[PDB]
């Protein structure tokens, strides 16, 4: 639906 | 460049070069226009790129040679300071609590408290069976702090992806377009339903040792597939649109980001989700984050 997320960074969690 | 608080070994050439592979100076036509590719991955524009000559490491850094520079200089990595790492769920042990926050965009991915290089699925783990496996849960910085102490650096993009490919032109993979020729596994992915089911076909369902299946032209292996490697340019989806000696003779990609590129695809990559396996393919991380399925190899001026 989105690009695809390969590299998890600690902003997608912060 | 970040600060660091240890000094470099003294070193002659000949041991910094072992397990070293030297690429020639010269051109090759770097990025990728396959029509799925995503745009905002930015492979393309293919383009000629002149290099000069460099060294590569044949092997993404392993288990024991991080070992090593923390032994010689006790360097704390990005997921021992923050206190977690990313771990894929389906590593993760029941009885080791993981953070309750999720990552919206891949859930399968958890924060692990205590989850680091020498415990890569958290407290409880250990790499005492995978000397040999390349090191994960190494943040870009962290990377950046090996090659200093060895007296290497990280490559840029375009010297990872010249090494990677192998001398072939504008092949998919580093061996060639097939992606299991006459069947053969020649890269450890994901097979199978991702992200509910690998089913191991290649031999694994996780990291595999530096030194598995077959080396690329130039004496690489595992370009493709096992760990994302970190390389030293800032991430960019249209620096190098532009045609200009900057962009075009040994670029150094932008001299501004956020986030620093990663290439090659790892364990996890599969051709229904990200593809990402393929040698023009290029993703990013933010240099303090680290994860299981990210590793880095060096390069070396000569
Ligand atoms: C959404 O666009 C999406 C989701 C999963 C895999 C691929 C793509 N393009
Ligand atoms: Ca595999
Ligand atoms: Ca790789
Ligand atoms: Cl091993
Ligand atoms: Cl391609
Ligand atoms: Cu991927
Ligand atoms: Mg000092
Ligand atoms: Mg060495
Ligand atoms: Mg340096
Ligand atoms: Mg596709």
């Amino acid at each position: 639906a989105t690009t695809p997320l390969c590299g998890p960074s600690r902003a997608s969690i912060l | 460049m970040p600060s660091f608080d240890f000094d470099i070994p003294r070193r002659s050439p000949q041991e910094i070069a072992k397990g070293m592979v030297a690429i020639p100076g010269g051109t090759f036509r770097m990025g990728g226009e396959d029509p799925d590719a995503f745009p905002e991955d930015g492979e393309g524009p293919v383009r000629t790129v002149r290099l000069s000559p460099f060294l590569i490491d044949r092997y993404a850094v392993s288990n024991r040679q991080f070992a090593a520079f923390v032994k010689a200089t006790g360097y704390v990595t990005d997921a021992e300071r923050y206190g977690w790492s990313f771990v894929f769920h389906a590593h993760v042990a029941p009885g080791t609590p993981v953070m309750d926050a999720v990552v919206p965009e891949a859930p399968w991915w958890v924060a692990v408290p205590g989850a680091y290089w020498k415990a890569p699925e958290g407290p409880g783990s250990s790499i005492t069976d995978r000397p040999n496996h390349p090191v994960v849960h190494v943040s870009w910085n962290d990377a950046v702090a090996y090659a200093t102490w060895a007296g290497k650096r990280l490559p840029t993009e375009a010297e990872w992806e010249m090494a990677a490919r192998g001398g072939l032109d504008q092949a998919r993979y580093p061996w060639g377009n097939e992606l299991t020729p006459r069947g053969r596994h020649r890269c450890n992915i994901w097979q199978g339903t991702f992200p509910v089911h690998d089913t191991g076909e290649d031999g694994y369902t996780g990291t595999a040792p530096v030194n598995a299946f077959a080396p690329n032209g130039y004496g690489l292996y595992n370009v493709a597939g096992n760990v994302w490697e970190w390389c030293a340019d800032w991430w960019s989806a249209d620096w190098h649109a532009t045609e200009s000696p900057a962009t075009r003779i040994d670029p150094r990609g932008p001299e501004t980001g956020t986030a620093r590129v990663t290439k090659g695809g790892s364990f996890l990559c599969h051709e229904s989700y990200c593809n990402r396996y393929r040698v023009a393919a290029r993703t990013c991380n933010t240099p303090d984050s680290s994860a299981a399925h990210t590793g880095f190899r060096c390069a070396a001026d000569p």
